[PDB]
């Protein structure tokens, strides 16, 4: 305890998508790290972009190890997300501020019995508006899914005028929302 | 079940 890590519920792995159109969707995704301790996140935290700072077209994602950060992964298919939108002046006030929330969501494991039902999370940087999203593992999970929700709301501190939605990535990947709060 | 409040981790970021 003067000497030992402080350890996560779960190891967590960053990966990092540049758009290449020469190459598949997958093939632009690339593992940058894997941690399993408060000390060890903010170590990789601390040397890497923030958000804010990336070149359009790239993505964050903070997935469970043995999760990919994709809608193909077992613990992906029947699963959905959490979406925030943000416009242009957001990436100035609140990108870097509300990924950083949900990072720590996340590997705080703050959504008690159903942070099992966390998958990790997504950053997408875009010229058109930025978004940050929170993947769980099944659409059909509603009271899981809507705890998330709420207490992700209130960790990001958003007032009651904005309504974020979830969709499943079945809908995604053929976009209505089964939940909003 | 390994839960961290959000002020204990910022404490941690240096
Ligand atoms: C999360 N995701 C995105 N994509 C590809 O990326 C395209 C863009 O999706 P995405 O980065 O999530 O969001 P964007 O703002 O760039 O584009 P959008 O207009 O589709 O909302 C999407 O249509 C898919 O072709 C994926 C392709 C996959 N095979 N598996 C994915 O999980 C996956």
């Amino acid at each position: 305890e003067h000497y030992i890590k402080h350890p996560l519920q779960n190891r967590w792995a960053l990966w990092f998508f540049k758009n290449d159109k020469s190459k598949t969707w997958q093939a632009n995704l690339r593992l940058i790290s894997k941690f399993d301790t408060v000390e060890d996140f903010w170590a990789l935290y601390n040397h890497i972009q923030l958000s804010s700072n990336l070149m359009p077209g790239c993505d964050y994602s903070l997935f469970k190890d043995g999760i990919e950060p994709m809608w193909e992964d077992e613990k992906n298919k029947r699963g959905g997300r959490w979406l925030i939108t943000l416009n242009k002046q957001q990436r100035r006030s609140d990108l870097d501020r509300f990924w950083l929330e949900t990072l720590l969501c996340l590997i705080g494991e703050s959504f008690d019995d159903y942070s099992d039902d966390v998958c990790g999370a997504v950053v997408n940087v875009r010229a058109k508006g930025d978004k940050i999203a929170i993947w769980t593992t099944e659409c059909e999970n509603r009271e899981a899914v809507t705890h998330i929700g709420r207490v992700y709301k209130e960790r990001l501190g958003l007032p009651p005028k904005i309504v974020i939605g979830y969709q499943s990535h079945a809908d995604t990947a053929t976009t209505k929302n089964r939940f909003v709060v | 079940r390994i839960i961290y409040d959000r002020k204990f981790l910022m404490e941690c970021r240096n």
